[PDB]
């Protein structure tokens, strides 16, 4: 990434909507990436799974036990930190595109 | 073995990150035009 | 080995996870 990205504030969309006369988007045309930014923070990721090194054809084979865990630990950082969040984006996008 | 499946489904994720970015970057267009 | 087969059936089910996610994101025809 070209850019040390610090986190965003959190979740613009706890808002509840009040008429009159004006639509409360009118704040949101004054920054061009508004919506893909919220959209953007939502994906953003605090833990991943480093890409590993493939094992090499002089290698022991190992206990399935460590095997397990290395497979738990995985699948639990991509259930909270990638598939969460993609579920997330797509509601809020739900939510914009109804309104 | 083990470790070109996690590898392939983090490339894989980061895939459908990228869908959900590009169609937030749709939205802003229509967004925009009914203001 | 019992090791080795839920090995294979976490490996089977998060798969299909990611690609009931796949089906649920290819799904959304945002217009």
């Amino acid at each position: 990434l070209s850019t040390v990205h610090p986190a965003s504030p959190p979740l613009l969309c706890t808002r509840e909507d009040v008429e009159v006369a004006e639509s409360p988007l009118r704040v949101l045309a004054e920054t061009p990436d508004s919506f893909e930014k919220h959209i953007r923070s939502i994906l953003q990721r605090s833990v991943a799974n480093p890409a590993f090194l493939k094992a090499s054809e002089k290698d022991i084979a190992p206990p399935p036990e460590e095997c397990l865990q290395l497979l738990s630990r995985a699948t639990q950082v991509f259930r909270e930190q990638y598939i969460l969040k993609q579920d997330l984006a797509k509601e809020e996008i739900q939510r914009r595109v109804k309104l | 073995q083990l470790e070109s499946l996690i590898n392939k489904w983090s490339l894989e994720l980061e895939d459908q990150e990228r869908h959900f970015l590009q169609q937030a970057t749709q939205v802003n267009a229509w967004d925009r035009t009914l203001i | 080995d019992p090791v080795m087969a839920g090995i294979g059936e976490e490996i089977a089910h998060f798969q299909k996870e990611l690609e009931e996610l796949k089906a649920r994101t290819s799904k959304a025809c945002f217009q």
